[PDB]
């Protein structure tokens, strides 16, 4: 293109000199013009730059004609040729190129499903204005081109976020990101999809390549199956003692909602327990500044000082309680014969070691760093907790490992009931599971949410019933993982008839759970939670006889968060009003998946969390008992033995009031303080969390039953009657 | 606007002028009907400054400014006996109002020959 | 649109000064676009969710004399549209409790969860 | 295409010299300029390819109007006539044509399912 653009120019400028210095034949030479070459050339290259000085110019009558078709042909030629000159410009690749690694700047690299409410929402999680400072720099690498709205998304944090187009199989996209000194990597997974075993697969494959390209790397993974898992196993690379971690939906999602089965609240407690909040000011009396008061908490790991070798755990947390003003949760017991695991709350049978690692809630981190620099001989007289310095002066009931109640298998016929069969029977403080099921839906792992209702922690009679209303063609794809547990029943039907509910005595259930399988096939996101609002507000409406449904406790599961806001009567205050501020996240009668995502970035800063959390919440399974349903992807009974019933020994998740309990002395204005030592002294009880009445605040009466989650309480918080404490209880026989 | 459009005529005829002259306010007629035209122009500004929610905004509208260089310069050249051409063009900036007329006067229908005509 | 527009723009219509706001997520094509362009002066588009509180905001929800809802009359399941109706219902009503609802309803017996919503 | 774009070229070129060749009427025909049919035709030219060169112009007060409004309306034409010419271009075949056969150069051919791993 140079070579023709520059031989015509030659060309058209040496004619033009030839025809002015020539001069018009038909007038004898006489009105030739002395213009040399290169004046010729500055004059077509004026003339093709449409710019004309008219210094220079063409006298004769040839040479006019002349420019005038030069100029004609010039243009046609550009016309021509302007489809020639787009093609050497091409489509420029926007998004390919290298991540420029700079000293000093940690960086993380995000792939797998990478759409707008998955970013959005890590972006939400993970760059937050509460939190501390982090030079930590998001680079996400996916293979699909991003729209428009996402585009935006990105350019909104343009700053800490970058995006590269690429492949995690690919090596060479692994070598663009610099994924050789990536600080970890996060794989995030398509929750919404036909088959989550392919899902699953495909980052396991992820999984692998990242890992044959750095083996050393650290990798947090989702998982949406609980039994696809067991594959990250079979990687020689996965190490999960150096922070590889992976974070199955499913088993901690059915694991919130069964803990707050067993005490409601319990999922909003631990939500906002490990989720920055921006600090608000709120000074009327109402509820939200009592809740505003549990919400600044916050969850730690610290090592214990040595003056704490040699003492039972009640002392040492009631030592923390009382002059270092923490809440000491959990140790972790290392004992080489049986590696590392998690206490929650053990007894005063049990004395700390040397270096235990052991698990705080706490308002600040600064605070934490007491438990690691107290010394009795230079800080038991200090009062003041900021006046302390650093000085140092024949048949089988349980499974084989004995940790869940178990049962002889029994066909799905033995279990339906007939609408009818299941209104002759009575049904009282049972659990009623709405199931928005399909034959051809994903399956969403109903076991993570028996599992820790039919732990060996709780006795027979104690256990509660399980009815799931729903359809039957999608719960005999869910039978083989829920035939070997005691207390099972199935009335095949639909949640939105009130029949069916009024079968099974939803007014006398102690909790609804609404479930939803149905959520791929919804192209709009904000409508995927229609059957779920319509099946609360349903049940929120029903009138019962001896007398409203208003008072039944229900947890709902919901995708969006906007969405929450409709499960309250009342009037919305704030459309704008955040998503813990709200009456249904407070009295934890709407669980919303996104604090999921708030999870694994809670788990990149403490990898303790994670595991804490699973210790606590999926009821107490061991890697054991996972080896062992990785090996037969069921659950095997066995004989009782000693060792096995000194396994059932644990500690539970309750509610306790204090209407007519031991404690009804001291609920009525006793402070708080008073109460947890005297649960922790005498019955080894370890309270974390007051369940209180919205409108106990009122001086007037009302008939409000809602109440609120405050989260570890103060010394000096005073009581009412009218309340619960959560506690952990201990295993009695 | 048809004494925006005149002001614009007479702006035209008096280009012709030298751009500083001095003329007597009693034997001209052109310049009368001008401040005939400018008293008009003032009596609308104050009865839109005194209808004005925000006197900012209000304040930094072009019409405004137009007003601004139009009729403080036309009441010092009767208090001086003197005339100056001026910034008298910008009253042209009132023909961007012209199609609000045209459908005003259901001339325009359709929205696309409304903004060719804007 | 069209029937819409044609059964409540008539000209045997007495005088009524009443301005009709389209509020939908789909960018609509060209004889939709087109059909807006004819009745410019009485109607207009706006792009939003009705499930979003901001799209609420924008078309001046708290102000406005009526909602009205149509249906998809040509779907595979109705109780699918029936739920999304009821859906857009319970916004706008958590929006602006006060405001006038017209829906449509494709089945008879989804109607009834409208008598689910307090307000 | 071509035959409107000459005949608005030749007319142009021609109404052109008619106004410049008899001049002003209120000015008894004394401004005007002695300028060929042909060297209207070149000025036509330069002027609508923006060009510009001011060797040869319009002097006269008509003679600039209309070389105005020719500005104008070509300007506008060739506005209208892009997607014409856009047409006229078409879309190029990027792999149409055959194969030309070299001598002592053997070819296979080689067809069936023709992507991108394959
Ligand atoms: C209603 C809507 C609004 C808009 C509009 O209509 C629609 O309004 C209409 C109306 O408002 C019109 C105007 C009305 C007033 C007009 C005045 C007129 O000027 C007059 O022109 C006359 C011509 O004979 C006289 O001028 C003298 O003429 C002599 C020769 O005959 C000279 O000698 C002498 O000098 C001149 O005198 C002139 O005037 C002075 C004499 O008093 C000085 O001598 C000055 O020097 C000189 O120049 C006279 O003296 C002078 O006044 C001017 O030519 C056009 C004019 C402005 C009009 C232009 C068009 C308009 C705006 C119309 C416009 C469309
Ligand atoms: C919106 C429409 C179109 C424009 C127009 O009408 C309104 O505006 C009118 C107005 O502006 C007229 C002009 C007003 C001023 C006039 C002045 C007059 O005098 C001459 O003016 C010259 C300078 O222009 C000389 O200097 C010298 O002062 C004198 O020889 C000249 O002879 C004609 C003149 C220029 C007029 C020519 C015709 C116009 C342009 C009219 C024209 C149709
Ligand atoms: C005085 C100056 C001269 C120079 C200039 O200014 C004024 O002239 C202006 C004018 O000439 C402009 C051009 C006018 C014509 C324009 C045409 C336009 O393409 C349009 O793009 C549409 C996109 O929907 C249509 O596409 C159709 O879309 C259908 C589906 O909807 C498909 O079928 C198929 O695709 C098409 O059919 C169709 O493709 C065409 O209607 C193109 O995108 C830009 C365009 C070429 C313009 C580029 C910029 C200009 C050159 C301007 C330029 C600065
Ligand atoms: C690089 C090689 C290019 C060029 C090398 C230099 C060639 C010209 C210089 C020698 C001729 C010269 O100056 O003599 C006389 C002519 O003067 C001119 O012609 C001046 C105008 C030059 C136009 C730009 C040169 C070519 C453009 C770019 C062409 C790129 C192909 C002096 O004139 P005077 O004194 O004014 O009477
Ligand atoms: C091919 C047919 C086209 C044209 C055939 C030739 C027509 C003109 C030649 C005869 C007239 C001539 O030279 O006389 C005088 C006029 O001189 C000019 O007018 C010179 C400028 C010519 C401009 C280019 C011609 C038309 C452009 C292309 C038009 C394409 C349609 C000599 O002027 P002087 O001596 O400088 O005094
Ligand atoms: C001073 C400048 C003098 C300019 C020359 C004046 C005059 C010569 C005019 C003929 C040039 C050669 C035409 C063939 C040609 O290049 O085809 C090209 C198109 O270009 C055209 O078709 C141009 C048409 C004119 C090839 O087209 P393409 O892009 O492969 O499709
Ligand atoms: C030098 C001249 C610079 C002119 C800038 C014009 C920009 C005006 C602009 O954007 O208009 C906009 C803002 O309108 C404003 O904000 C008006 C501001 C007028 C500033 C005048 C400065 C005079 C000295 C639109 O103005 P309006 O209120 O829609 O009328
Ligand atoms: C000078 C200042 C700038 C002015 C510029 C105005 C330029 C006039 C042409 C503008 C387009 C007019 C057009 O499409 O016709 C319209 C009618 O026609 C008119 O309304 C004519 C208005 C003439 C003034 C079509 O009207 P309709 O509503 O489709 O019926
Ligand atoms: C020296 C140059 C003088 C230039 C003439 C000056 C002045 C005459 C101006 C009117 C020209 C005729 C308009 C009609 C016309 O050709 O329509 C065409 C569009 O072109 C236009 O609509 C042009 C609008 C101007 C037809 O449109 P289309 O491409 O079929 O779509
Ligand atoms: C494709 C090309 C080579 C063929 C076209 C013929 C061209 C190059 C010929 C035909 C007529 C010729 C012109 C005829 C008359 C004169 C006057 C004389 O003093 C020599 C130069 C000059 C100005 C000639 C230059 C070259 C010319 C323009
Ligand atoms: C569509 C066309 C034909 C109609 C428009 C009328 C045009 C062509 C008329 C109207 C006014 C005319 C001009 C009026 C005055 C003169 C001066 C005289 O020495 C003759 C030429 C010249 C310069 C005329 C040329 C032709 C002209 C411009
Ligand atoms: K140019
Ligand atoms: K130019
Ligand atoms: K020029
Ligand atoms: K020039
Ligand atoms: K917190």
């Amino acid at each position: 293109l140079l070579s023709i653009f520059i031989s015509t120019w030659l060309t058209a400028a040496g004619f033009i000199h030839l025809v002015e210095n020539s001069g018009d034949p038909w007038e004898n030479f006489q009105n030739n013009q002395a213009l040399t070459y290169w004046e010729c050339v500055y004059l077509l290259m004026v003339t093709m730059s449409t710019v004309g000085y008219g210094d220079v110019y063409a006298k004769t009558t040839l040479g006019r004609l002349f420019m005038v078709f030069f100029i004609l042909g010039g243009l046609a030629m550009f016309a021509s040729y302007v489809p020639e000159i787009i093609e050497l410009i091409g489509n420029r690749k926007k998004y390919g190129g290298s991540y420029s690694a700079v000293s000093g700047r940690k960086h993380i690299v995000v792939c797998g499903h990478i759409t707008l409410e998955s970013v959005s929402n890590f972006l939400k999680a993970f760059l937050h204005k509460a939190r501390d400072d982090v030079n930590v720099e998001i680079v996400f690498l996916h293979n699909i081109s991003p729209n428009l709205e996402l585009e935006a998304l990105f350019k909104r944090h343009f700053t800490q976020v970058e995006f590269y187009q690429g492949s995690v199989l690919n090596p060479h996209d692994l070598a663009r990101v610099k994924i050789e000194s990536a600080d970890a990597c996060l794989i995030l997974a398509n929750k919404y999809c036909a088959d989550p075993d392919a899902e699953d697969a495909s980052n396991i494959m992820r999984v692998i390549s990242i890992k044959n390209y750095h083996p050393k790397i650290r990798i947090i993974t989702q998982m949406l199956q609980y039994h696809n898992k067991a594959h990250l196993l079979n990687i020689p690379s996965w190490n999960w003692k150096e922070g590889d971690d992976a974070i199955c939906l499913a088993e901690l999602k059915l694991g919130f909602i069964a803990q707050s089965c067993l005490a409601q609240g319990l999922s909003t407690m631990l939500a906002n327990l490990f989720s920055m909040r921006s600090f608000i000011k709120i000074e009327e009396d109402t509820w939200q500044k009592y809740y505003l008061e549990g919400v600044s908490n916050e969850m730690y790991t610290e090592y214990l000082s040595s003056a704490f070798v040699g003492l039972s755990f009640p002392t040492v947390c009631e030592l923390c309680f009382v002059k270092l003003k923490l809440l000491m949760i959990a140790i972790e017991y290392k004992s080489a014969n049986r590696e590392s695991r998690i206490l929650i709350n053990p007894g005063n049978h049990l004395k700390i070691q040397e270096g235990t690692l052991g698990f705080f809630i706490a308002s600040d981190a600064k605070e934490v760093k007491r438990a690691f620099f107290y010394c009795k001989a230079c800080h038991d007289d200090i009062t003041d907790p900021k006046r302390i310095k650093k000085c140092g002066c024949n048949v089988k009931k349980y499974d084989s490992t004995g940790m869940f109640h178990w049962c002889a298998p029994k066909e799905i016929e033995k279990v339906i009931l007939t609408r009818s069969e299941a209104a002759m029977t009575v049904l009282s403080g049972h659990v009623v599971v709405c199931i928005f099921g399909d034959v051809s839906s994903a399956l969403i792992g109903l076991r993570n949410l028996v599992m820790p209702l039919r732990a060996s922690n709780f006795h027979y009679h104690e256990l509660k019933h399980i009815v799931f209303v729903g359809s039957i063609e999608y719960l005999k794809r869910e039978w083989e993982t829920l035939h070997n547990f005691p207390k099972v029943s199935i009335l095949p039907g639909t949640p939105l008839s009130r029949a069916d509910l009024r079968a099974v005595n939803i007014n006398l259930c102690d909790m609804c759970v609404i479930l939803s399988a149905n959520q791929n096939n919804i192209d709009d996101t904000s409508l995927q939670d229609k059957e779920c609002i319509l099946a609360s507000l349903n049940i929120k409406s029903m009138q019962f006889d001896d007398t409203t449904g208003v008072n039944i406790p229900i947890i709902t599961e919901l995708v969006n968060d906007t969405n929450v806001q409709f499960l309250d009567q009342a009037a919305a205050a704030d459309p704008d009003t955040e998503l813990y501020l709200t009456q249904p996240f407070a009295c934890g009668t709407a669980f919303a998946v996104s604090v999921l995502d708030s999870l694994m970035s809670a788990t990149y800063f403490n990898d303790n969390i994670l595991t804490l959390i699973r210790t606590l919440v999926t009821g107490g399974a061991t890697p054991e008992l996972e080896a062992l349903i990785a090996e037969e992807n069921a659950l095997r009974g066995g004989y009782s033995t000693p060792q096995t019933l000194a396994n059932r020994d644990r500690c539970r998740v309750a509610q306790l009031a204090l209407l007519d309990g031991p404690f009804a002395d001291l609920g009525d204005g006793g402070c708080y303080g008073d109460l947890f030592c005297k649960a922790l002294k005498t019955y080894n009880m370890l309270c974390f969390g007051i369940y209180r009445l919205r409108d106990a605040h009122l001086s007037t009466p009302s008939q409000c039953t809602k109440r609120y989650v405050i989260t570890n309480p103060p010394y000096e918080f005073e009581l009412v009657p009218t309340d619960l404490i959560f506690c952990l209880m201990q295993f009695d026989s | 606007f048809a004494l925006s459009i005149g002001a614009l005529v007479i702006y035209f005829i008096d280009s012709s002028n030298p751009i500083e002259s001095c003329q007597n306010f009693y034997k001209d007629f052109t310049l009368q009907i001008d401040m005939a035209f400018n008293v008009f122009f003032l009596l609308y500004f104050g009865l839109r400054f005194i209808a004005a929610n925000d006197k900012l905004w209000f304040w930094l509208e072009v019409n405004s400014v137009v007003d601004f260089f139009t009729v403080p310069p036309v009441f010092v050249s009767v208090y001086l006996n003197r005339s100056w051409l001026g910034l008298r063009f910008l009253r042209a900036l009132r023909l961007i109002q012209f199609s609000e007329i045209l459908q005003f006067l259901n001339i325009l229908k359709t929205s696309n020959s409304i903004k060719l005509v804007n």
